[PDB]
């Protein structure tokens, strides 16, 4: 059924960040929410033009010491803030700015060592239904973006470590699963048969139907 | 016999006198927005004879080494009288359509089209990468050509037609509406698409709903006859068009 | 003990999560409730009410007040263009900061239709009919006031009763559109133009002004929290 | 607290598992569902439409629009071989890409008929009758219509009706078979010969092409859901 | 609704303590509860003049190893105490003084590594409803203070580390969590304007009514 | 959270617990039953079988 072969977590996206580097963007992640990325789950969406669903998100945060010299420190458990910024909403800038009092949108505290954080959202399109495809343009003039980025609006995810400055780096990396649930599938279309080469761009390199044999009557294995 | 098929909207009729049936959209006929379907507010217009009437595109020669052709709409209607005057007026328009592809040869020819409407026909660049522009796909009623070889016009969309500019196999566009004009039983095709879409309504210009395409599956031939081509002709009428948000004409 | 298993999202601290937790002053004795005034159950309860738009947000603007003056004049050219202003109630600079667009800044979808009222400030001497229309979206804004009565439009004529309505209906191909507007959620125009002219007896003011305000309408609601532009810090206060 | 006691499964992340979750956008009010047309509620509906199997898959393949063409001619030797092909339909390359093939491969067992629809493409004018049939395995598949002859078989007469239907029943001494085929899963094979033979009259040509469609019956079912081999990556795509 | 609108959890306040260090106040926080501190929380309130509703309370406590030369240690798990003292009540000196004794003042002991504390209190003003603004002075002679600073006398909230002193100082930062529920709310205000620049009066800077364009007649974007 | 308190025996793995675990295999369709012949319910079922003592196992 569509609500089982779409039903199942499936990694959509991951991202590093330290919890010390002189670098400011290197201690926390900023991602433009999608469905694009990881070619599995991508795969099974296209399957089908139109999709509407709510869905469940689930987060594996794990974290490693750097390599280094000195490695001797007695770092407390850490704590990560996972907080979804919806499109227009302020921006962090740095792991310390005012954007993360989160007094509006949604946020997420969880410590290492307890079960994976989780939480649902319900169907947030503007639309009737998600479009997996958008044969057509942004400007009404049929210029500027072309193709299903142009829908994409979702918002971002913020990821920092609470205040978890450490004397040694520590990275950790998060992991994002989104399990789609209480599904409907309109208009199924073939599947992907080439490798895709972009995230936000249907683009590929012409492949070959499928593999060959040496004759119409091949029929054995050597 | 039920070969015999009659159709009239608004000043113009159809007839055949040797079809097989009426494919309907995924059994949906097409209908007006309902209230309780609808966002936009101002009261819209349905021009009803006027615009939901039959339009004849140029025609097109099938030969023996032709290859396939794709129509895009709205776009290939965008010239013909009244409805293309309302798509330019409008901001949003929503229409359904009865297509009537006709092709008549002789008991003695052979060959076989498929004729599907493929909603969504988002389609590849010649060149992984490369962007083409509007024109590479659909202007007017101009009928646009598949290809045997692999495109390599970086300004075209890739043509070949095994892949039907989609990346899939063209021998699975059956899931799409369809009929097939096999000369041998057939001399037309009629196809009545519903409205299909993610929005109740949409701008017109700006995204292609659907596309038609006729492909050759089995390619015509024929003996020692005096006939060469085989024309094709393409005749669509629009059905319960209504359109909102009126300002000034989009310039084209 | 029950034998049990941990699920992920276990320990997480989700903001707009909704569970119980302990009391630390078990036992507090509230206050008793009184009935004060002015109830709010639904911010939507505040963007139905009116507030004054500064359609009038020029450039060159010296007094900030005139912003919300709207410039009618007497022997104005036929057919003359009075205002030209483009729906996004969120975004474009004439509504954002109204009551309606604050409370649009708070969340990230939108849907209904609006209400701008016009109220006329001449004199009781003074007369005119203006032609007030609603283009929806497409390649090209009205440039003319044929171009323009070709859309949704009311014809204002001056009396007794100052101030006239022009509600624009909600026409969208989705059911929401977005506060932070695109080309794809495009909602339209709304311009004003002169029908016949403002015409003046002896001994009367030659120009007056005409106020613009906005609200939602009953069909209208907003989806979507999320955290406003509108508001900034580079340090804690104090 | 309420005396409890963690057993093994504890903790741990299982891919395939069914817990609920607190959701991180409290009170998000979803946009309306709409009727879109073509609803798929299980992948069984898609496997049960015909594709075109791409039967003259031969070495030689200068154009791979041949692929889909069967071979037919006039004057064929007598009780001449049309094509042959195994039972495989998630494994052989003839079935592996076809709709039904691609969701084969994405499980491990399967069970159930199949229905082979074979459509003459020459012209009206063209005459023949064909032997189409299915092996249960054995040692050693067919080798001349004699030897097919015997097995599961329909005798195909070309006339107004276009296509004929071979379905190939399901015999087997388990339940289900494996999509990664085996000997000890074997399903056996599908052959087509000249029954009498392509007869043509003057002025049509002397070749025409067969194409073979496939799709599953209403007893076919698939299970044990695994990751296709069809498709892979070395790199994050940008 | 102005229950959903208020009730989600904000950052009110936010502050460090140490586990060890020379000054007897970096060891312990002492916070004058407010809601003017932090600037999302405090706009949302402030768009009505008054309000009744419990509170939830939660707090999200990390900690974290100062850097230094040498940093091997082995510290166990540690405890915290927050303690709620009502305006009058005995205030702690120090870490280890007799107060933190709470026969009777409302104090949590949480641990480290577990799920963040948290509590409810009813509505506990001495008025009808709590209000956000005061025009008004506390000396009946129109001295004195001014403004809604006269009114707040909640009390204090006190936290420090249980036994926690270890070899090398660690810093906890203990974040406060506000989330109003059954909440009412009468006669609103327009939305603050200006940006805030004190936390106990409403002082600010004059800033324009809005952005500006070239024209009156300006409708595009380039 | 509803208050809790975890009891000795807590973490174990105690090989003949009796406990349920999440499925790895969520909706995992099982081959059907057959009824094949000799089913056995009992070892003691088998223990009632006769089989042949060795009496005369003599050094030799």
């Amino acid at each position: 059924t569509v609500e089982n072969f779409l039903g199942r977590s499936a990694c959509v996206y991951m991202e590093e960040y330290k919890t010390t580097d002189n670098d400011v963007n290197k201690k926390f992640v900023a991602w433009p929410i999608n469905t694009k990325q990881m070619v599995q789950m991508r795969r099974k969406l296209e399957m089908f033009t139109y999709l509407r669903f709510d869905m469940e998100v689930t987060f594996v945060i794990t974290s490693r010491q750097d390599p280094g010299t000195t490695l001797a420190q007695d770092m407390p458990v850490l704590t990560h803030q996972i907080m979804y910024v919806p499109p227009g909403g302020p921006i962090p800038a740095k792991v310390d700015d005012y954007a993360w009092q989160t007094s509006t949108n949604p946020s997420i505290f969880w410590t290492e060592g307890n079960a994976p954080a989780r939480m649902s959202i319900p169907f947030i399109s503007i639309g009737n239904a998600y479009s997996n495809f958008y044969d057509g343009w942004s400007n009404f003039d049929q210029r500027g973006s072309y193709g299903y980025n142009t829908l994409n609006n979702l918002g971002h995810i913020y990821v920092r470590h609470v205040s978890g400055s450490s004397p040694h780096p520590i990275t950790s990396t998060i992991r994002v699963y989104f399990k789609p649930k209480h599904t409907r599938a309109w208009v199924p279309r073939p599947p992907r048969l080439c490798q895709y080469k972009k995230a936000f761009s249907v683009d590929f390199t012409p492949t070959p139907i499928t593999d060959t044999r040496k004759d119409i009557n091949t029929v054995t294995t050597v | 016999s039920d070969r015999v098929r009659s159709i009239t909207l608004g000043n113009s009729t159809i007839t055949t006198q040797e079809c097989a049936n009426v494919v309907v959209g995924y059994g949906r006929w097409p209908t007006y927005l309902r209230d309780d379907e609808a966002t936009a507010e101002d009261q819209p217009t349905q021009p009803d004879v006027a615009t939901c009437r039959f339009y004849t595109l140029d025609s097109i020669k099938w030969e023996k080494g032709s290859v396939g052709w794709w129509w895009k709409f709205p776009e290939a209607l965008s010239d013909m009288g009244l409805f293309g005057q309302n798509m330019q007026y409008h901001y949003l328009g929503r229409a359904g359509y009865t297509i009537h592809v006709q092709c008549n040869a002789s008991k003695f020819h052979q060959g076989c089209l498929l004729v599907v409407c493929v909603p969504e026909a988002e389609m590849g660049g010649a060149v992984v990468g490369q962007a083409f522009s509007a024109t590479a796909m659909a202007n007017g009623d101009k009928a646009y050509e598949f290809t045997s070889a692999t495109q390599s016009d970086q300004t075209k969309v890739q043509t070949a037609i095994h892949n039907a500019g989609m990346g899939v196999g063209v021998g699975n566009l059956t899931i799409y509406p369809h009929q097939w004009i096999n000369l041998r039983t057939n001399n037309s095709a009629t196809i009545v698409m519903p409205y299909i879409n993610s929005v109740p309504m949409d701008n017109m210009f700006r995204h292609y709903n659907f596309t038609l395409m006729v492909i050759p599956f089995v390619k015509l031939d024929y003996a020692d006859t005096a006939s060469t081509y085989v024309p094709i002709t393409v005749t669509v009428a629009p059905m319960c068009a209504e359109y909102n948000g009126l300002r000034l004409a989009q310039a084209q | 003990g029950l034998p049990t298993m941990n699920t992920p999202g276990s320990t997480q601290f989700l903001t707009s999560d909704d569970f119980q937790s302990p009391c630390a002053l078990p036992q507090f004795d509230v206050t008793p409730s009184m009935n004060i005034p002015g109830e709010v159950k639904n911010l939507m309860e505040i963007a139905e009410v009116d507030s004054v738009v500064p359609v009038n947000n020029v450039q060159d603007t010296t007094d900030q007040m005139e912003m919300f003056r709207i410039p009618v004049t007497i022997n104005a050219p036929l057919q003359q263009q009075v205002f030209g202003l483009r729906l996004q109630p969120g975004l474009d600079s004439v509504f954002k900061h109204t009551l309606l667009g604050e409370i649009l800044n708070y969340y990230a979808h939108w849907s209904g239709s609006m209400k701008l009222t016009f109220v006329f400030c001449g004199s009781a001497m003074a007369t005119g009919k203006f032609l007030i229309a609603y283009s929806p979206p497409g390649a090209n804004p009205p440039k003319t006031r044929k171009d323009a009565m070709l859309g949704t439009h009311i014809i204002w004529d001056i009396g007794l009763q100052s101030s006239c309505v022009l509600c624009v209906p909600w026409i969208s191909q989705t059911h929401y559109r977005l506060v932070q507007q695109d080309e794809y959620t495009s909602a339209g125009y709304v311009t004003c133009w002169y029908q016949t002219g403002m015409i003046v007896p002896p001994g009367t003011p030659n120009s007056s002004s005409i106020m613009c305000f906005a609200s939602a309408c009953n069909d209208f609601s907003v989806r979507m929290l999320r955290d406003t532009p509108f508001i900034s810090q580079d340090n804690k206060l104090q």
